[PDB]
């Protein structure tokens, strides 16, 4: 038996690390949570601290309001019976207003008004969280890559529940809040648009999703393979190339004819992943607004 | 040609078969015995596909399609033009994939690195084998495998899924999708993190791993660490493909009815099956 | 229509993206060379990117890449063939010489620093508050080589402070001197630490460190290279 570095063999602990200060207002950082031996076999044992400022509290509050609003509706549909709640949990659903109400907010609470309320809370929760990812990086003097990447996921979410419904003229086009119902909505959206298998953006989206798994398997395995030379210390390998970065590069050059750099592989990574929702949001946005049937569109334009 | 730092690593040894016979490179490419086996299996497979294209009457790349034997042949041989080509190409594909993996092992040995890459790749091979070999054998015919064509393999995806209703209801498929989406999430964050540390606001010095941990604790109260994110990426990816293979191995074999109906086992649990109200009462 | 315009645009964006990505990945190791060290004729269709400069933390300077590159060390190998593409044989002892899988890079002979400017890795005895919190504590166990002979004993654990992880075991040999062993190349067992990459007579050859309380990037590379090198070069002495 040879050691693979999937799990640590020995754990080591020292004083809780309160982290870098840079320009962070420290009054807003909680204290350190407990240490998790369980987590420590795979990654870091330390829980906390966390930064909770105005934007953080706002986001956490809206977030819960969103979750609770869907939750009471589920309780309501379950007739307040706990047994029925657990039984039919995946079948419940908070649906958007019917098509007749268009884009208005007049819809009675019980028929889509509550849906719009939950969505409003979700909208604030997510956007404030985005502002938070930007600001937490700024305070540390870091680049804004995280915020830019998060924005790609927000694009798909925005198109699905906001932009597309607007452009189509009604909130009835939005995704319903339910486990099984959003799946049914997914299958239905494809059927209604002539089958998404004919949407070129959908196929690209798939290539990036699959590519993302291919790439992280490749990347993840490469780094563990060279961890015996300190490979996971990527920032320093970028500043002063070691044998870890050289054998990582050569493995691939010898296998497939080309290679990356320690910094470069992270650019391939961020783009592979971001392209998933970027292409996806374009493909969905065009559906029903510009292209009614993808099969039809493909027999002409192609 | 060589990378500026490459010469010191191009030493003899590490091969699994053939000693020093195939111990050499062609430009950037390492050869080895398995590089030779790969070429053989790949060339043969490409020839057979070309041949299949003449018998089909089209050289159009997005029309070419090599179909597996019809269900009536069971698990036996089939005339070339009616699935035997598909059978041979499959043997060739398998040969090439396995050979590629083994060639990865020899590169690993020469470089003195761990075998994680080839190990990980073997999960992709297993997914492939699950669709063209394990599921078909278990179901009783080669006809359940997917065809070799750019667009026709997609038709098989839709047709197979819809045979069980809305395939979204396969519970193993749900888990698999979760790993896929979680993987892309982790890949974007990982890429973004390292880059944000290496490329800080204009004029500032490069950040450190400690700023990376700090950024993540500030944001969500936890940082898995530099080693841990690499172990995680590996796990997420492999898990996605493992669950994918599983979702398909059990479809058409232990479960052949509509996937939505499988969830009735939960709704009709004795302690709540008959309580009025909700959606299912 | 609009969808066709979008998809066509998208394919053009993608080609520019691949171009940018590939050029960013040529910041190290290029230009390509012939086996003799001179610039190769055919560099490929992608040009070298405009240099970028990294400002290193803690007054360590800058790094500009792509930049002039050299091994900055002698390479003990010789050609085995008259044409390009064959292996280069070690001219002496590959472990000693630092070639093949025993290779090391001439990184800076300074220790990696944490965000506060202190040594990232330190022996546990000098790291206030650090103790083994889970798993078998290796400190005190005998260390066995692939030849099944005992080569020494573990006297400490070198830990990465910021990442709170064990990176090396400090092992004491028959003569009383110590050596560092990478945590990734040892197997901690209940009554011993097992080392597959090296036989007992090769432990003394592990490169030593200058200061006893710190390790430089250059030393980590020499030590890690040498140990990984044993998988190939100590093979004759490995049992089963
Ligand atoms: C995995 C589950 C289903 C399936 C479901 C889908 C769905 C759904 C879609 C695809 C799509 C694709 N599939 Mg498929 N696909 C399956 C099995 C395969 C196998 C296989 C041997 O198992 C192969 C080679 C492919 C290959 C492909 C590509 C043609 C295309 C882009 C994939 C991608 O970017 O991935 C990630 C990998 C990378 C980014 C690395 C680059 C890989 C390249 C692009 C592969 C090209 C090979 C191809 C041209 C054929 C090789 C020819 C021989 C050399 C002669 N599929 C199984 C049957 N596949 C998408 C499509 O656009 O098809 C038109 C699509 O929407
Ligand atoms: C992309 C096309 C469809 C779609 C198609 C599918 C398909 C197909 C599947 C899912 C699956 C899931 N989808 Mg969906 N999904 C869409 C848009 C969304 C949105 C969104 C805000 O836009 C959300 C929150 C979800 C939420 C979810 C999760 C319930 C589940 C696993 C997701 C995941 O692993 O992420 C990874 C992220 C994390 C690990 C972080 C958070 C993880 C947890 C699970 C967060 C869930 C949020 C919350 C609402 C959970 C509800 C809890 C209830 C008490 C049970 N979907 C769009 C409309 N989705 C799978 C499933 O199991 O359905 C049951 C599945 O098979
Ligand atoms: C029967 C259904 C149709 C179909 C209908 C759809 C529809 C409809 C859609 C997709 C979409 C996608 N499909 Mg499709 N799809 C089919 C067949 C396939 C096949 C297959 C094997 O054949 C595959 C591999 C895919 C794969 C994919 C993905 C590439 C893509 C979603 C990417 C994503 O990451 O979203 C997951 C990521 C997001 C939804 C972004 C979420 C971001 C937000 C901000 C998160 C909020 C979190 C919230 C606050 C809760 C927090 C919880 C935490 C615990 C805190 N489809 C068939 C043909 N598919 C989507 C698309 O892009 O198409 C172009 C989409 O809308
Ligand atoms: C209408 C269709 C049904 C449906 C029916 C199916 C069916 C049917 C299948 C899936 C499978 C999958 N589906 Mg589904 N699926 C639907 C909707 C979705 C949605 C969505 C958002 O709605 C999503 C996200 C998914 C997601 C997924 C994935 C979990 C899984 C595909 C990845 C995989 O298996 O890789 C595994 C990876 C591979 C097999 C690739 C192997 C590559 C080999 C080893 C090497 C290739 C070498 C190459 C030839 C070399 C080229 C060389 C040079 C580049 C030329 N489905 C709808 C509801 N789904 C598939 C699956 O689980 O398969 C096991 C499957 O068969
Ligand atoms: C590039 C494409 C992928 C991507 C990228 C991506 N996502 C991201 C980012 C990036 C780069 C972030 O930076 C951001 C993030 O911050 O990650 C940590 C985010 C993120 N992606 C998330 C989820 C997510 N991403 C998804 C998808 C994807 N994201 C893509 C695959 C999905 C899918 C697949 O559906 C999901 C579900 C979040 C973890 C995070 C953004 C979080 C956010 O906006 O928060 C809203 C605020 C809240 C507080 C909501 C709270 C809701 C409750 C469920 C909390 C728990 C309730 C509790 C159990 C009740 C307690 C009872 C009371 C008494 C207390
Ligand atoms: C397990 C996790 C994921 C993963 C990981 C992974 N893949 C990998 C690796 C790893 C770690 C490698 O090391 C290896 C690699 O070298 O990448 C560069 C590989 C690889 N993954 C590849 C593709 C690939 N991986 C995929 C999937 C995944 N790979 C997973 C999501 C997919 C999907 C999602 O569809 C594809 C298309 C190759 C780029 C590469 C392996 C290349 C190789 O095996 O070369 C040998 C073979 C040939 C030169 C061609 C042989 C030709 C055949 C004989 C005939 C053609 C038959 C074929 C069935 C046609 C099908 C037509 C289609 C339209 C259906
Ligand atoms: C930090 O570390 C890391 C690196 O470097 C420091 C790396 O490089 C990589 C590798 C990653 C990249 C270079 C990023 C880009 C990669 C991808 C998006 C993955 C997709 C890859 C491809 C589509 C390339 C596919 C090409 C292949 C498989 C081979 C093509 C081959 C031929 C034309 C010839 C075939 C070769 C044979 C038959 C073998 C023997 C040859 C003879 C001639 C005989 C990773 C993961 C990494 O983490
Ligand atoms: C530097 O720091 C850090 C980063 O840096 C860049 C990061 O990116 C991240 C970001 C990381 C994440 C958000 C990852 C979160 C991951 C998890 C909690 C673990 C996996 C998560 C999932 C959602 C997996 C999908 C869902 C489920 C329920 C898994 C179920 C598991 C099982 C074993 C099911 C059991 C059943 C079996 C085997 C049988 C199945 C068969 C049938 C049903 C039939 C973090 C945290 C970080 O800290
Ligand atoms: C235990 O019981 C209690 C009560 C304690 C609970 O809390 C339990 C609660 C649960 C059971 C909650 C369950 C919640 C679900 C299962 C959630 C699932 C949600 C989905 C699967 C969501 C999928 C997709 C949703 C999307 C795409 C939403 C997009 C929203 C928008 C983009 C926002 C749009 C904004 C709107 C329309 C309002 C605009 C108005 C303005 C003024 C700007
Ligand atoms: C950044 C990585 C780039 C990888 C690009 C891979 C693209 C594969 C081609 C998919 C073809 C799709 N389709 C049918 C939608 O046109
Ligand atoms: C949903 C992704 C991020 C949510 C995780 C945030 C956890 C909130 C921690 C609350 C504990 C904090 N407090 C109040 C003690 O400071
Ligand atoms: C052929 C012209 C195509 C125009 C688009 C080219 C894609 C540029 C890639 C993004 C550049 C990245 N960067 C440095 C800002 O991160
Ligand atoms: C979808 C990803 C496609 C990858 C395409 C990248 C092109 C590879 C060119 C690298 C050639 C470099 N080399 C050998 C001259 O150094
Ligand atoms: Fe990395």
């Amino acid at each position: 038996a040879e050691y693979q570095n999937i799990f640590s063999q020995v754990q080591v602990r020292g004083p809780a690390d309160l982290g870098m200060t840079e320009d962070v207002n420290l009054a807003n950082r909680s204290g350190v949570g407990p240490f998790s031996t369980l987590l420590g076999w795979f990654g870091n044992a330390q829980l906390g601290p966390i930064y909770l400022g105005s934007l953080g509290v706002l986001s956490l509050f809206s977030g819960l309001m969103w979750f609770f609003t869907i939750g009471i509706w589920f309780w309501y549909q379950a007739g307040w019976n706990p047994a029925v709640f657990l039984r039919d949990l995946f079948f419940f659903s908070l649906e958007p207003p019917a098509p007749e109400y268009g884009l208005s907010f007049a819809a009675p609470l019980k028929e889509g008004g509550l849906f719009l309320i939950a969505s409003f809370f979700m909208f604030v929760a997510v956007w404030s969280w985005w502002g938070r990812t930007y600001l937490r990086a700024q305070a540390l003097g870091m680049g804004k890559h995280t915020a830019w990447a998060f924005l790609s996921a927000i694009w798909l979410w925005m198109v699905l529940g906001f932009i597309r419904p607007i452009l189509m003229g009604s909130w009835s086009e939005a995704v319903p809040y339910g486990i099984f119902s959003h799946l049914d909505w997914t299958n239905n959206f494809s059927l209604v648009h002539g089958n998404l298998r004919y949407n070129p953006f959908h196929g690209l989206s798939i290539a990036f999703l699959y590519g993302s798994a291919l790439l992280f398997a490749m990347h993840g395995a490469t780094i563990l393979a060279v961890s015996r030379f300190g490979g996971e210390r990527e920032l320093e390998q970028i500043a002063d190339r070691g044998t870890a970065a050289e054998r990582a590069a050569l493995f691939w050059r010898w296998t497939m004819g080309f290679n990356a750099t320690m910094e470069g592989i992270h650019r391939w990574a961020i783009w592979m992943a971001v392209l998933v929702t970027l292409t996806g949001g374009i493909g969905i946005l065009l559906s029903g607004t510009v292209v009614d049937n993808w099969y039809v569109w493909g027999q002409n334009h192609g | 040609a060589l990378l500026s730092f490459e010469r010191k690593y191009r030493v003899p040894g590490g091969t699994l078969v053939g000693g020093n016979l195939f111990d050499f490179w062609v430009g950037p490419f390492y050869v080895g015995f398995f590089g030779v086996a790969t070429f053989f299996f790949a060339a043969l497979g490409i020839i057979l596909i070309a041949w299949s294209a003449v018998l089909q009457g089209t050289w159009n790349p997005q029309l070419i399609s090599v179909y597996p034997p019809a269900l009536e042949y069971g698990l036996g041989g089939a005339p070339l033009a009616k699935g035997g080509l598909w059978q041979i190409i499959t043997i060739c594909a398998t040969g090439a994939f396995v050979s590629w993996a083994l060639r990865e092992v020899e590169i690993c040995r020469k470089l003195g690195i761990g075998y994680h890459i080839p190990f990980a790749f073997a999960f992709a091979i297993l997914a492939y084998l699950t669709l063209v070999l394990f599921r078909p054998v278990m179901m009783g015919a080669w006809g359940y495998a997917f065809p070799y064509g750019i667009w026709t393999h997609l038709d098989w995806v839709s047709n197979t899924g819809y045979t069980y209703g809305n395939f979204h209801y396969n519970p193993a498929h749900m888990i698999a999708i979760s790993f896929f989406f979680t993987n892309a999430l982790a890949l974007a964050l990982h890429g973004a993190l390292v880059l944000s540390a290496a490329n800080p606001e204009k004029g500032k010095e490069m950040r450190t791993p400690d700023h990376e941990d700090t950024f993540f604790r500030d944001l969500v109260g936890y940082s898995i660490g530099t080693l841990g994110i690499h172990r995680l990426g590996l796990l997420l990816s492999l898990s996605a493909v493992f669950f994918s293979a599983l979702c398909m191995i059990i479809t058409g074999t232990i479960w052949f009815d509509q996937w939505v109906d499988w969830w009735q086992w939960w709704v009709k649990l004795p302690w709540w099956a008959n309580i009025p109200g909700g959606i299912n009462g | 229509d609009l969808a066709s315009l979008a998809i066509y645009s998208f394919w053009i964006f993608l080609a520019g993206l691949i171009y940018y990505l590939q050029t960013e990945n040529m910041r190290e190791g290029y230009p390509l060379e012939n086996e003799d060290g001179t610039p190769a004729a055919n560099q490929g269709p992608f040009p070298l990117p405009k240099p970028k400069t990294f400002i290193l933390p803690h007054g360590r300077g800058t790094l500009t890449v792509p930049g002039p590159e050299s091994e900055d060390r002698p390479i003990a190998l010789a050609r085995t063939a008259v044409s390009e593409g064959f292996p280069h044989a070690p001219t002496g002892d590959p472990m000693k010489d630092g070639v093949g899988p025993a290779s090391w890079v001439a990184r800076r002979d300074l220790p990696e620093l944490d965000g506060h400017g202190h040594n990232k890795i330190k022996p546990m005895k000098a790291a206030a508050g650090f103790h083994v919190s889970a798993g078998k504590n290796p400190i005190g166990l005998p260390v066995r080589g692939c030849d099944l002979e005992i080569a020494g004993k573990v006297v400490d654990i070198w830990v990465d402070i910021p990442e709170q992880m064990a990176r090396f075991l400090e092992v004491e040999l028959k003569d009383g001197s110590t050596r560092l062993l990478p945590m990734q190349m040892v197997k901690v067992q209940s009554n011993r630490v097992h080392v597959n990459a090296l036989s007992s007579d090769l432990f003394a050859g592990i490169p030593t460190i200058k200061s006893p309380t710190e390790v430089t990037l250059l030393e980590e590379d020499k030590i890690c290279g040498y140990v990984a090198g044993g998988l190939m070069y100590a093979a004759p002495k490995r049992k089963s």
